[PDB]
């Protein structure tokens, strides 16, 4: 039992009093434009605000209290120094003299050719939000590009593996573009023969991640490359899986011209519970006029944003991007190196790879095994729901990977432990996922037990849904 | 330096455990042409060198805290309270709650941040928040184009240019057409609304800062067929007749002005609030109050059978997350000043705008561009380019005169204040504007 | 179960790394000073460094969590402002030119100032730390006065109150003075009658607080001064319970010669699981020359640290005293204002009273009952022990008050809410309180349950104690 | 402002049902002189305008980060992760742990505190902490004094002369005699220990930066039958042979050094580590591991009868608190680096302290007065006055030449370099000292 804030507050009370001498509205605003009836907010002291949300926090876990092998997440540590960081350029103004700005200009000009270096592109933008929004971004730019040769109205598909996530597809539909899904192998990479099959001048782009959503490297990723580049198909990279070969190897080298990137995934971003995040877009040369605006130039005089890009796609949120975001990314990529993001990149590698066996060990299967990467697909033994098995480890204080995905494998279990969890802490979690297929199935089907709250009734939650207190 | 656990005898150990011969190894199936590429990247440094070097790149800046500078952030004050709060490790490091029952902390709070923004709008349902203002209308109008069927646009210049520029682009992403009402007198005046438009957009204050009485707008937009969507500062929906309250169908905005750090125009967070009959286009997630096994009460993600309704035909929208933790800051400041403090931190906000006002008018040269009534922020028209003004006041220690692009009139530059202004500061500004010019 | 952080340790482990060119201890200093054998300190990662305390902090509770009654000790809450405050003076070095410190001096000064003005002091040192730090301070500034006027061999009696603090007699004993009680009247106040017959030219001072320790303000304390001046006795004040009658009196005005205060109480600065804090000591006039150096005083110069004072007990710690706390407790004043702190006084001791009701209203007795100020003291009904209902409290999710203090009180309960607690707040704690009392024997004697804890073995942690992991 | 909950209504209530008329009525009984006194002090101020005072004040400072001032305060890099972790509020504003059921995480942290100042000092047992070193110090010269039941203290000069200073009104309180060996040629002579002394104290390093030999202390005090009680600073026990090592039976010394924030000398915490036979006099809190009812490690204060044995007769203490928070960063600081980390940090500090006092040997008329070997501080003799030289340093943005008092000896002035100080700056503040010589 947890009190709702609403539930907390008192008729009259007041928290923070930010005003001295409050003015009367009548005499700044207009009869007419005035508020009516108040808003129904909470009305509650500091102590009161404190006691909830501190409360709250003991009602919720994050990195910073549990193993979090979230599949294609990348849940690693959020170094506190970037917290530190961040508030040091928390009080600058968007439209104030660029030239009393030149701090943070230079640190979005560092950190964009960082990112280029990593990736190979030859132009960045540091401007889209998280989630699909910097997919989005890159699919314009490739729509852009396609639009401007002349082959607009023919190039109308987009190619997507059958293992991509459906967020793929989305953006791509959603930009106009027809999808079409191509099998992957026995070995659940890119299948050549569908893939020759299917190209041609009609296809505007291919979009992968590699390693892909199985935790597989495509290891003929350059003949794909080839295959796409003699039928003049851009090649996208969906980043969400980068953290596995920063320093081995960049997308660029291996065909692609087009880089969606996640700051807030192999970077070090906090996930804050869903956002904020940062999505930048590096892009080799020929599609680099296409960038959204405005992109962050060095010039003899100065850093500057630089606005005069005529084929530019446009906007596509406000200002420059997620500036915090970037300086944490930056304190992060400066803080490590080259040789300390090659060395997370192997053990986040090393960490799925010896999980993986862990977890093999204790019954579970795995579909698609090359060498693992730094995620992997399990399955629980014929009988079990991954869902069943995701509660009980709630009741054993872990937290589940990624449920339910990639879809060519049921009742999968995508399971990613990053680069900065222990050995020890792998062990213990294999040995949750093994003590629960010792389990009864009716205490697994009825678990959790001591979380704050049991299984909830999702049904109700979505024939009588309640979306707000005052519903 | 690195954040890995490993040392030297447990990666032996684990190498020989999953048959790899060294780190190398574990990628000797990658294509050996492309591997370990020589990446120029400056070596690595201790996390107090890293600090040294922030911090010497924030001396070169000239902090605007207190600055005047308006057109959608402000500087408003960032309570400690919130921040230190929103700084704890369990929200700031966990991610979408998709297990509830260990994430009730995180649920409910955007439970609560739901209805907080659907009570700023005077509607009856919200998400869990946008990834900014810009991207909240754009994803607003498609909702409407969607619900209505329609692809055409009606937007208000008055409108932040760069919402107009965000939104023109998601528009132009999904085959929609987008007309733009110009301003004439800092207003919009009433259009002349067709069936093939969907959506008509005005934006309350202005992005000049005047305000806009959207009531026949809506009643334009109904008779046509079409939805209303209103932009509005949170903030000033503190002491402002609410867009619900005139009857729109759909409000959006940016967060930013409720106590977030402006941090160079990155911290943001939109809200989206609409009716609950049209919670199958909303966009966004959607956190419900429901019930555990033995009566407990619970909150949890909902109704995603949305995903279809959004997808199935024109107008599609793909919103694969939010911006939780800003959000989260935005509930614990409405949350913290509570009606009376929020009204409070407007009004004051208010009055040291239209003091400011008047001050500046005497200087000059100077004439009012702004038409009464407006709110917290203005337009001025200056006898000197506003980009030069800007650097000449940042080159006096002053941070103003934000310029206003010139689609909406020559020499335009934007001021704006906040409950942290005060007589005194005001004065001061006037001052250096005057020898400016 | 919760592990140690030792246990947590592997052989090798680093977390962080702090130089990246080590020199060799050998070409530095001589083998004779060099560590032979490391010390075992941990060695764990950040982040399970980061996992280790915040999950520590999850077992515990605080303010910012929990309601903590606790009499004498103020747990009002810490506004999180003055964290920022404090921050704010983080690098300033105690030796630096006083010339580039007048902002840390100032702010010094200024405080000094609200405080001499708040309790009708002429002079002040913020020198002395928590705890009896200013107490003893305090009394060695007495016998100092004394001594400088012939009077050290004869005044040797400090006398207290048989309801004190055990510390006020336990400080004026190791100053090398004999300690005399005094019974109070039935009324729980001081026994004038008792005391006229303690004063005279053998005793050096009489401490007391005011509220005394049963919450009751000292009503013939204007007489209890004039009586202490005739006969050359200095006035003590322990400032302990100051919080309940801010800005309502000055303790100077009272007759108190020297006024021990806490900031870390009254002032709003963090409790921090014990300390740090600080305890400045105000003083008359007559006893000035005598506080401990260094003073903060102001010239036309600026500010500056004076160490000029020939009659000077010395220093009783290191530097200037708890400037962070200062900075604080500067803040809370320069917040609230006088009417701030009034209002403060005048919330706490109606929340005192208020809540004293509520509980009467189960059984709680409570022997002295006048009208109560800051705090008060009951007694469960006959038949319960104030241990089981304090260990109830805390399966119920609630703090306990102080218990068994003061000991003239059998089963003591010194209840204290402070103003910063909500009128729901105090219900919901004598609900509970309540409620106890309804619960079987069994029960109360074997609570907390759920508890991360429960009851303590504290047998064998007395007769075999193991005071470190290397025991 | 204010933090007060209560609205008029709540208050009205509530003074109805205690029987009082108003607020002011609530004083009643205090006698009508003393009632509402005239207290002046500023006005009110919300928090945004407290802040900005605070800043106004700060700016008014030259901030002391990678000062070269030293003496018991060093600007060490104070690493964010511990900062972050000392700032959760349950630590921040929990009350000394009576209540252990619910205080499992102060008092774990406590008992993995006591075992890290023990392994720090080569000690068997550490209470929860002091204030501050100087107060740490007169605790436990007290505790020797209760154990031998003597009263003579021999004090060598090189222990910092405020921790002295604080010893000596400690001494002066219990009426106990403090006898004060000055130092020759920077370092303490072996003096001849006679039965009337009860402890003997020296600090390695010494005040003045200079390395002892603490081994034949020891022994001089065991001949005596007084206890041997050694003053260090705990960074350095990470690379230098421990008191512990040298046959100290108690060790004390001051933690700002362990990643503390300067704080205008403010933040500190003394520790205090000795023998486990002397348990029985140890002053202050004590934790000790146990277990509940069922049989679940716990941790709870403990041997509370020690205050018994402390005030039976002479040189009784009555240290009631201690300083939690800050030896809990002082505990975080240690498990954050370990014994490796802690090691490299004192090396490199060492380093750049010798590479400096060889730069500033070649200034002319700087002369060398520590002597070898010295530890991250030295003291040099300088050709003018040393407050006159720290005055032209600052004036020229350098924090340097820390006054040594006259009773050590003429015109000296204290250096002092820690692990974030790089060649270039050692250079430049030689330069900056060439320059005012």
């Amino acid at each position: 039992s947890f009190p709702l804030i609403f539930e907390r507050s008192r008729k009259g009370r007041r928290g923070l009093k930010l005003v001295k001498a409050v003015p009367k509205a009548e005499d700044l605003i207009p009869k007419e434009h005035l508020r009516e009836v108040p808003p129904r907010l909470p009305e509650v002291d500091e102590l009161t605000l404190v006691r909830h949300y501190t409360g709250l926090s003991r009602r919720q876990v994050g990195v910073d209290t549990t193993f979090y092998p979230l599949g294609s997440c990348t849940m690693k540590y959020n170094p506190k120094l970037h917290e530190e960081a961040a508030r040091l350029f928390a009080d600058l103004h968007p439209y104030q003299d660029p030239r009393t700005a030149q701090g943070a200009l230079r640190l979005m000009w560092e950190l964009g050719e960082y990112l280029k270096a990593l990736t190979g592109m030859d132009a960045i933008t540091l401007e889209p939000a998280a989630g699909a929004h910097g997919e989005l971004t890159g699919i314009l730019i490739i729509r852009a590009y396609h639009e401007d040769r002349g082959e607009g109205r023919t190039r109308r598909v987009v190619l997507v593996p059958d293992s991509a996530h459906g967020s793929n597809p989305a953006t791509a539909s959603m930009a106009g573009y027809q999808v079409r899904e191509i099998p992957s192998g026995p070995e659940g990479e890119v299948d050549l023969e569908a893939l020759k099959r299917e190209l041609g001048p009609h296809v505007a782009a291919l979009m992968l991640t590699n390693p892909n959503t199985l935790g597989l490297f495509e290891r003929r990723i350059l003949e794909i490359s080839r295959l796409c580049k003699e039928a003049g198909v851009q090649l996208y990279y969906d980043g969400a899986n980068l953290n596995a070969i920063m320093g081995w190897a960049r997308p660029g080298d291996m065909g692609f011209d087009v880089v969606h990137l996640n700051l807030h995934k192999t970077f070090t971003v906090p996930h804050g519970g869903g956002g904020p995040g940062s999505g930048p877009v590096g892009v080799k040369a020929h599609l680099a006029p296409y960038l959204p605006v405005p992109l962050v130039e060095r010039g003899e005089e100065g850093f500057y944003l630089d606005f005069d890009r005529p084929k530019s796609i446009g906007r596509v949120r406000s200002f420059y991007g997620n500036f915090l975001a970037l300086v944490r990314a930056w304190a992060y990529i400066r803080t490590l190196g080259l040789e300390g993001l090659k060395k997370a990149a192997a053990l986040a590698v090393l960490n799925a790879r010896y999980l993986k066996e862990l977890l093999k060990e204790k019954g579970y299967r795995v579909p698609y095994d090359g060498p693992s990467m730094h995620e992997f697909v399990a399955q629980p033994p014929e009988g079990f729901r991954a869902l069943d098995l995701a509660k009980g480890l709630l009741e054993l204080g872990f937290h589940p990977p990624t449920v339910y995905f990639p879809l060519i494998v049921k009742e999968a279990l995508m399971v990613e432990p990053t680069e900065t969890e222990a050995k020890e802490t792998l062990e213990a979690f294999a040995e949750a996922m093994g003590a629960l297929l010792k389990k009864p199935k009716e205490w697994l089907e009825n678990a959790p037990y001591s979380t704050p709250v049991r299984r909830l009734d999702e049904l109700r939650a979505n024939k009588h849904p309640k979306l707000t207190y005052f519903d | 330096m690195d954040y890995t656990p490993h040392t030297e005898e447990e990666i032996r150990e684990m190498l020989r455990r999953v048959g790899a011969a060294s780190l190398e190894d574990l990628f000797a199936h990658l294509p050996k042409e492309i591997l370990s590429p020589p990446i120029d990247l400056p070596e690595p440094l201790p996390e107090w060198k890293v600090l040294e070097e922030l911090r010497r790149l924030a001396a070169q800046n000239l902090p605007a805290h207190k600055a005047f500078l308006g057109g959608g952030v402000r500087s408003h004050h960032v309570p400690p309270v919130v921040q230190a709060l929103a700084a704890r490790g369990e929200f700031l490091t966990a991610y979408t709650p998709y297990q509830p029952e260990v994430s009730q902390g995180v649920l409910q709070a955007t439970f609560e941040y739901q209805t907080m923004i659907a009570e700023l709008a005077g509607l009856e349902i919200a998400n869990a928040s946008m990834y900014d203002g810009a991207t909240a209308l754009a994803e607003g109008v498609l909702l409407a184009l969607r619900e209505t069927g329609r692809m055409g646009v009606l937007v208000s210049q008055g409108v932040h240019p760069e919402y107009r520029a965000v939104l023109r682009a998601y528009l132009e992403a999904v085959g929609a057409k987008l007309l733009t009402l110009p301003l004439e007198g800092g207003r919009t005046p009433l259009p002349e609304v067709g069936e093939e438009v969907g959506a008509v957009v005005v934006q309350n204050p202005n992005f000049l800062g005047a305000l806009e009485d959207l009531g026949p707008f809506a009643e334009a937009a109904h008779g046509a067929g079409a939805l209303f969507v209103a932009v509005a500062d949170p903030l000033s929906l503190g002491v402002l007749k609410p867009p619900g309250a005139y009857g729109a169908d759909i409000a959006v905005g940016d967060g930013q002005s409720l106590g977030l750090p402006m941090g160079f125009g990155g911290p943001h967070f939109g809200f989206l609030a609409t009716k609950k009959a049209f919670v199958r286009q909303l966009p966004g997630r959607l956190v419900s109050e429901t019930v555990d096994v033995e009566g407990r009460r619970g909150f949890i993600l909902t109704l995603q059978a949305r995903e279809q309704y959004i997808r199935r035909a024109k107008a599609k929208s793909n919103i694969t997350t939010n911006a939780q933790l800003t959000a989260l800051m935005g509930a614990m400041y409405l949350a913290a000043l509570g009606p009376e403090g929020l009204r409070e931190v407007a009004l004051k906000s208010v009055e040291m705008a239209h003091k400011l006002h008047a001050l500046l008018l005497e200087v000059p040269g100077v004439r009012p561009f702004t038409p009464k009534p407006f709110f917290n922020e203005f337009a001025l028209a200056l006898p000197k380019d506003p980009e030069a003004v800007r650097r000449a006041l940042a080159e006096r220690g002053f941070h103003g005169a934000t310029p206003v692009p010139r689609e909406y009139g020559e020499n335009l530059a934007l001021f704006a204040a906040t409950e942290l202004h005060e007589e005194e500061d005001l004065l001061a500004l006037r001052e250096a504007l005057k020898e400016v010019l």
